[PDB]
């Protein structure tokens, strides 16, 4: 939907397209905006990473779902287990000093 | 603020009605003289003032002696200004015919103030009146965002939108020539332009696998004139400053007989009361056709026949109307006392008699001509440059 | 190497880049000047500065007396040729109307010497240009493969390819006929060949069950003329060159007149002209329909007309330029100084503009005409044992 001057995406499992409506690729802009968050946490993100289709999208990901909860890692060996650890780390370092990682 | 049926409502329900309304057949717009404010114009009280102000010795003629105008209603700032000036055009006509000498010349000097006052009001540009790309300016931003709201929310196959005014300014005209868009006012012809009433009923077709939109204007224009021909004519801006504006703006005594077409003063020829009956009548037959919806923005409601038609065109159940009034506070105060105005008392009667087809907005500033524009739906899929940066580099290629 | 809006690619996706937009509606290519060195032409700027150094004695007037070139230029070797012999044709035509014996006497030998050094690199082969079958020769390997893949790349019941050029050599033409089919150049006949400009909307067909593509000369052909007769006529390689070739080439003085078509002299008539203005409204009409691909190479972008036509078509949304630019280095240099040639501020302005559909190649020498034909896409000799048998019976 359409804002004031922006946008904003709100879903419910109620509402579907009426019939006979046009159908029509996806580009970029769509796809960054659906992916958007509230206009009130933006500076308090971490970049995650991009899609492969595009390659032209950023991921972020808000602090407070980032390490509000507890958390689990799956995979083969090496697909990206310690990797994943030790560069999560550092990101929330660089972030935030005041952070402890033991 | 926002009431329908007796009851207030909120932001988001009343913009969801408001989009619900623009899918019917038919669509039009009512604007008024408060519509062009914002791009330098000026409202009837301020045109008294400025008259009454400029002019304090022809006061006494006008008020004592031929019984024209009222002292109360000129002390309170709210004389119906045309209808003082069809009024004139009266006298001078039986004083000519009669051969009374000094009758025929005090109205020549009534008339060319009344005109001179009138006309300077109008041209929203000044000496820059008669240029060319009047309409690249940013004075008239919003009417470019109306008239491509209006279009672009009309699927294939259905009408084309219908615009209604009392102005007699080029604003539209101007706001429609920049965008592309070709309006119908029942006029053809270049060298000699004419009046032809049936081209009311034409609409364009491709041939090679456009748009358009009409406008009625009930008050006339400042380029619409009659000259020795039993007929009317239009002509372009330049033209009309070059022939008549710049002598009416810039000297002491110049009038002339029937031959200027606004705001609806020579009213007692068959040949130029045609064109006022014909906008009238049209206006009348629109309303009464099924699935109409209508908006109301810079009314003043001063006047009887409109009132009169709007009133009974609500007998229909498929007929819907959303008015606009700044005042509404100080109008429901001034009337529960027992006084008020005309106006007053209809908006009033309106707001107060329960109907789910009326709806009243007044909030003070919330009731103005951008706001208004506002509330109109953006299509989801519009685009929004880099056209600018082409034409530039394309002048400097040498 | 590869840039599109300010973002880099490789090769694999470049590959998938062109093979999508060779799929279009239509597609044409423009070839200059810079594509036929690699097969014994060459540049421009070549000519200018082998005739100054071959002709000090001319150089003087052309710059002392008539102001006809600046020396700025003539320094950096940036004359344009057409436009000087354009603007020298009338001079003499000038000075032969008004009777100026010296005037005429004057400029009857600078059009000789430049129309010797105009001609002696065009023919690409020497004095072997009057022979047979000079298509399968080694440099014309790759015109061949080239016209096969523009060719066989175009769906069932689709439009032809289109091919523009500015070279007016015979180079294109010599690969069709040893390939084995059709080019309308618009002309049409055998013993009095002529000009018909309706000749383009024509196609062949089987009436018992294919190759044919269209070439414009935007500057004319070495092998056209006007016989006094008011008419355009064509002939062929051996003709031309017994008719007036060897003459202009071996005699040191040898002038005619208003008699030859190339490089785009003798304008001023009202009849060759008619040959131009129809070769620049076709190459207009064909970039404003929709669903286009254009491919640019070996261009200088010198003529401000091209560059104006292709910068005002850009508007429609659905238009698609790929251009290659061997020397954008010193063109980025240069503009970072905020200085240049006019050619300069176009290939640059180009680049820092908003619009995906714009590509640049500036990879110094990745954009050379071999490496281009090589992009195309292809497909994933049985005449090679009958030699022997031919050879057996003689
Ligand atoms: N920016 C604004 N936007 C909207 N409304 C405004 C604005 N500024 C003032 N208004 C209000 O807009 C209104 C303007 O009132 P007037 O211009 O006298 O009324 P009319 O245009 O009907 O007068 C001509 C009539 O004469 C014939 O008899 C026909 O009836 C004609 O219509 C006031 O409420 C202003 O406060
Ligand atoms: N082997 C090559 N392969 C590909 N491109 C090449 C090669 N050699 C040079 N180029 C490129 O070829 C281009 C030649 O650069 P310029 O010297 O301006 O060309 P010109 O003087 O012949 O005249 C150019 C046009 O101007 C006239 O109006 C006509 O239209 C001419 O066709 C450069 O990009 C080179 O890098």
């Amino acid at each position: 939907k359409r804002e004031l001057n922006g946008y904003v995406f709100i879903s419910e499992d109620w509402r579907l397209p009426a019939l006979g409506s046009s159908a029509v690729p996806l580009t970029s802009d769509f796809l960054n905006i659906i992916y958007s968050i509230d206009k009130e946490e933006l500076p308090k993100a971490v970049e995650l990473g991009v899609d492969s289709r595009t390659k032209t999208v950023k991921i972020f990901a808000s602090v407070d779902k980032l390490l509000s909860r507890h958390l689990a890692v799956l995979g083969s060996t090496g697909y990206g287990k310690s990797n994943f650890n030790a560069l999560l780390t550092r990101k929330v370092s660089e972030k935030y000093p005041n952070s402890r990682i033991v | 603020s926002i009431y329908q049926g007796g009851n207030k409502l909120n932001e988001d329900d009343f913009r969801s009605h408001v989009y619900s309304l623009c899918q019917l057949d038919n669509v039009g717009v009512l604007l008024g003289a408060g519509a062009s404010v914002g791009c330098g114009g000026k409202t009837m009280k301020d045109v008294w003032k400025s008259f009454k102000q400029n002019y304090p010795e022809l006061l006494g003629a006008l008020i004592d002696k031929y019984l024209l105008v009222s002292q109360i209603d000129s002390d309170n700032n709210l004389v119906n200004v045309e209808l003082l000036i069809d009024e004139a055009t009266k006298f001078l006509s039986v004083a000519k015919t009669r051969r009374c000498e000094d009758e025929e010349e005090e109205f020549r000097k009534i008339l060319s103030s009344l005109y001179k006052e009138v006309t300077k009001a109008a041209l929203l540009t000044g000496e820059q009146f008669r240029e060319k790309n009047q309409g690249k300016k940013d004075a008239f931003k919003y009417h470019k965002e109306l008239i491509s709201k209006l279009i672009s929310n009309r699927q294939p196959g259905q009408s084309a939108p219908a615009i209604f005014t009392t102005n007699y300014d080029l604003a539209l005209e101007w706001a429609a020539e920049d965008l592309g868009i070709q309006l119908f006012n029942g006029f053809s012809g270049l060298h000699t332009r004419q009046f032809y009433p049936q081209n009311f009923d034409l609409a364009f077709r491709n041939v090679n696998a456009h748009y358009h939109a009409y406008l009625y204007k009930l008050h006339g224009s400042l380029t619409w004139y009659q000259n020795d021909s039993l007929t009317v004519n239009e002509v372009s801006a330049s033209q009309a400053y070059d022939e008549y504006i710049n002598d009416i703006i810039n000297k002491d005594d110049f009038y002339r007989g029937q031959h200027l077409i606004y705001p609806g003063a020579n009213k007692y020829s068959h040949t130029i009361g045609f064109v006022y009956g014909e906008m009238f009548r049209r206006f009348g037959e629109f309303i009464s056709k099924p699935q109409t919806a209508l908006f109301i923005n810079g009314f003043g409601f001063g006047d009887y026949h409109i009132n009169r038609i709007i009133l009974g065109a609500l007998l229909n159940p498929s007929f819907h109307v959303v008015i606009y009034y700044p005042e509404l506070k100080e109008a429901i105060t001034k009337v529960s006392k027992g006084g008020g105005s005309e106006a007053e008392k209809a908006i009033v009667t309106l707001k107060n008699m329960a109907f789910n087809q009326v709806t009243v907005v007044g909030g003070g500033s919330k009731a103005y001509f951008n706001s208004f524009v506002e509330h109109l739906p953006y299509p989801v899929l519009f685009p929004r440059n880099i056209v600018d940066e082409l034409v530039e580099a394309i002048a400097n290629l040498s």
